[PDB]
């Protein structure tokens, strides 16, 4: 019941906030985002808090149809946090910024008493610049649009779950942490035909679709058979009765496009290193509902996390 | 103070210098030292390195000593303390750096004088020096050669509430020393302004601007404050000297206890109790002082014997500013000598921070060639 | 302690980081800064963590001679943290932003398990727009320039310490937290003549002077009888062995100006509500040393905290 985001929305109420975008669009051409990173454990299969802190903000800074350029990095560190772990985190941050073609230009470091923070938190903010004819917003979905996902669903969520709760599986699960600004850059070739871009992080794919529905004032239909998911994630969830639609991702983007450009958007993704498992997964409805079709045509509402 | 008529004459070394070394010295009573050949070129007295005219003077003389003795430094030796000007100047130079612990430097400055190059019992007593554990040192017994040191004995750490303020207002030093046993010193503590006291006790409790000290200088200050020699000084060590002058002739001492854990430790508060009891009984300052001096002499003697027993080492080095105290030096040399020790102290350079740079030089030199 | 900001410097080595500015100057035009706020207590005499979170960033965004416009706010909140406490913090933020003529345009909100954060941490990032002909940098100082301070020294540092540790003095000390963007704007009338602006936050005035010294390659002499201090702070320090130059300020700016324009800079500071206590406190010399002249002219070197 974190109705803290309701208190936030009341006090900082304005056009930018009401919009509920991945990033604010300022001056018409530059974008601004911020995110905190509180993941435990700090080091997990496929990544760490450092790579996460960069990628997430690089991603958020692109979701508006933008090339991310500059980042801030704020570190809040526990007294006596092992410095060799810190060197590893910082290194991972350096590597991710380099791959993303981004630079950390400002920052802060605060050290707090032992026990005032579990080891280390990191906040990053990001600045990006909009491409020529970019118009990407959670408000932009119209009925008839196609919904795509850039790759498999539920990697990160299940990976940190597995490491954090010591759950052994038949196959180890790795996090999908990646900067997607390169993939987004190739998508933004399609200009205005790209309508919505969002990374399904906290709350997974399900939450994104609902956010698209709420803000665009539309519905979304997805197809069970068309949803990409690694077998390791599939059976891990099937063992615990979890819906992978609710697990977080950190190397994926949900894309809404014009009907005629969907085939092109898929091929643009499939020809990119982080887009090999991309699929057309659904369609934007007239209904203000979020529904999933199984094999043979059995419709049911997607439940909210 | 080594200056006119002594400087710029160097200190002669037995072994020739491996590589040219510039020792920057410390803070108080600063001198620098350049090595070349069989000579360590220690500067004349420069003064406390805390002001512009002192620093300029310091710079100019380093350059002047280079020209006068054709020395070109290949490595800088500095004190471990991060806040000394001498340390910052050593930081700014585009040379490799060797940091040396203050009291290790003291002991080595005496060793250089007697061309010693072996593990010795180093008794370093002064006011302040930055220790390797981050705390203030000054009442140390070390097992050291010119390369490294092991810390075998010290006084129990006491809070020094307000740092430099407590060194001026030495009644604050007394408060830190007696802190965890306040109620016993009722008469002294009642005469502390109620507002200031509450602040001081909070300073200690919450560690605000309060260093933990092991320090012979501070020990003396606490005694001087408790027994009404002086509440406030006009210069560091004022209470120390006055306490030495008023002392009477006596053999009496106080009961002390040597607790062994990781290393040999002595609680000074345990000695202050008896000191205060004597003062409350109306005993003469002169008598108390005499007893206190003998207590220090006696516990240092007993500590030397214990260390000799466990290690086999028979050479004792006496250095640090405290040994400017004539009684403390004379008496300790004799007590130890009459017990079989080979005892060494400073003569060519001071036992105070004036001698630091010579010790810095020879330690950094052993490090390089070794 | 400060061994951490060192790791920060080496692994994020670029042209912006190495400049060590209050805020990065991007596109030759906009400023970017971030800062985290971890102060205890959350509510203190003369302000709170909310006011502080906004004001500190507004100020840093202004420090390159710029107008602050847009902020981000990120919250890291401990599970079970009273919502009524949070409304009050957030209200103070919205009022501060209102005063500084600024909007919170993007944010984040994270809830963590009990004992993982001590109540609430806030991070804020900010962007501002540079004024015309504004050339303000930590590198810009030169021999002959005049040093000035906006007001009384140490108010915040002592106020918060006094509230936290429950230290009783003859006069209670109140924080100075205030948005200075307005004073900065009126100061920027003399563009180009203004060389350095920096708020003496953690580390105090002493640290600012050492930062100007290291980065401009200059020395700074200050004069004791010219330093503005509140009597209650002078006394508080005198009782504790503390140098008021080491204490944090949150409503002050240190300003470095061309000799000829120094007088005009003081006057316009005196005409603003946050610069009535302002004073000319010294000058820039070629000595590469930071010194203070006490009463009767004694040139002590200023101690680094
Ligand atoms: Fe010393
Ligand atoms: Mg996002
Ligand atoms: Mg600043």
């Amino acid at each position: 019941g974190a109705l803290i985001e309701e208190v936030f929305a009341d006090a900082f109420d304005n056009e930018y906030i009401r919009a509920m975008e991945d990033a604010a669009l300022l001056f018409g051409n530059i974008t601004l985002t911020t995110d905190s990173f509180t993941v435990k454990p700090l080091f997990f299969p496929g990544g760490d808090i450092g790579k996460l802190a960069v990628c997430g903000t690089v991603n958020d800074a692109s979701m508006r149809g933008a090339k991310p350029l500059f980042l801030t990095a704020a570190f809040i560190i526990e007294e006596g946090f092992p410095v060799e772990d810190l060197k590893k985190i910082v290194k991972s941050m350096a590597e991710a910024a380099k791959e993303a073609g981004v630079k950390i230009v400002a920052g802060d470091t605060k050290v707090v008493e032992k026990g005032s923070v579990d080891r280390i938190f990191i906040n990053t903010s990001g600045i990006g610049v909009l491409y020529e004819g970019a118009n990407v917003s959670i408000k932009n979905a119209k009925p008839g649009d196609i919904v795509l996902i850039s790759g498999t669903i539920g990697d990160h969520g299940m990976a940190v779950m597995s490491a954090r709760e010591e759950l052994q599986f038949d196959t180890p699960i790795f996090s999908d942490v990646a900067p997607l600004n390169g993939l987004i850059e190739k998508l933004m070739t399609l200009g205005e035909a790209i309508k919505v871009l969002r990374d399904p992080t906290r709350g997974g794919v399900a939450e994104v679709l609902y956010e698209i529905s709420k803000m665009s004032g539309v519905g979304i239909k997805i197809y069970e058979e068309k949803l990409p998911v690694k077998e390791s994630v599939k059976s891990a969830c099937e063992f615990m009765g979890i819906d992978f639609l609710h697990l977080a991702n950190e190397g994926k983007v949900v894309v809404v496009v014009e009907r005629d450009y969907a085939e092109k958007a898929l091929e643009i993704m499939k020809s990119h290193e982080y887009g090999k498992d991309a699929e057309i997964i659904g369609e934007v409805n007239d209904s203000k509902l979020v529904t999933i079709n199984t094999i043979y045509g059995t419709s049911r509402i997607v439940d909210r996390p | 103070r080594r200056a006119r008529g002594y400087a710029p004459q160097p200190i002669l070394l037995k072994k020739e210098v491996k590589a040219s070394i510039l020792a920057v010295g410390g803070f108080y009573k600063n001198t620098f030292c350049m090595t070349k050949g069989h000579y360590a070129f220690i500067s004349h007295h420069i003064g406390d390195l805390d002001n512009e005219k002192a620093f300029n003077y310091y710079i100019e003389q380093i350059e002047r000593y280079k020209k006068l003795f054709r020395v070109d430094p290949e490595v800088v030796a500095h004190d471990m303390h991060k806040g000394y000007l001498s340390t910052q100047y050593a930081k700014s130079l585009d040379l490799p750096k060797i940091e040396v612990q203050h009291h290790h430097a003291h002991i080595a400055s005496c060793m250089a004088e007697h061309n010693l190059d072996e593990k010795v019992i180093g008794i370093a007593y002064d006011g302040t020096g930055y220790g390797t554990d981050g705390n203030v040192w000054g009442a140390e017994i070390l097992v050291c050669d010119l390369k490294s040191f092991e810390r075998i004995a010290h006084l129990k750490y006491k809070p020094l509430p307000g740092n430099e303020l407590a060194i001026k207002k030495i009644y604050r030093t007394a408060l830190g020393f007696i802190f965890d046993n306040i109620s016993f010193y009722k008469n002294f503590v009642e005469q502390v302004d109620s507002r200031e006291l509450d602040i001081i006790l909070k300073q200690i409790d919450r560690k605000i601007n309060t260093a933990y000290v092991s320090s012979m200088g501070r020990f003396f200050d606490a005694v001087a404050a408790l027994i009404g020699v002086r509440k406030e000084v006009l210069f560091e060590g004022q209470a120390a000297m006055e306490l030495e002058s008023l002392m009477a002739e006596s053999e009496e001492y106080y009961e002390y206890e040597i607790l062994k854990e990781d290393r040999y430790v002595i609680d000074p508060e345990l000695i202050l109790r008896q000191i205060y009891e004597d003062y409350m009984k109306g005993f003469e300052k002169s008598y108390i002082s005499a007893k206190f001096h003998n207590t220090v002499v006696n516990f240092t003697y007993d500590l030397a014997n214990l260390i000799r027993k466990e290690t086999g080492i028979n050479k004792v080095v006496l250095s640090g500013g405290s040994f400017q105290n004539r009684y403390l030096l004379r008496r300790l040399i004799e007590k130890l000598s009459l017990s079989g020790f080979e005892v060494y102290s400073n003569s060519k350079v001071p036992c105070n921070d004036g001698g630091i740079s010579l010790g810095q030089a020879v330690i950094a030199n052993k490090i390089l060639e070794g």
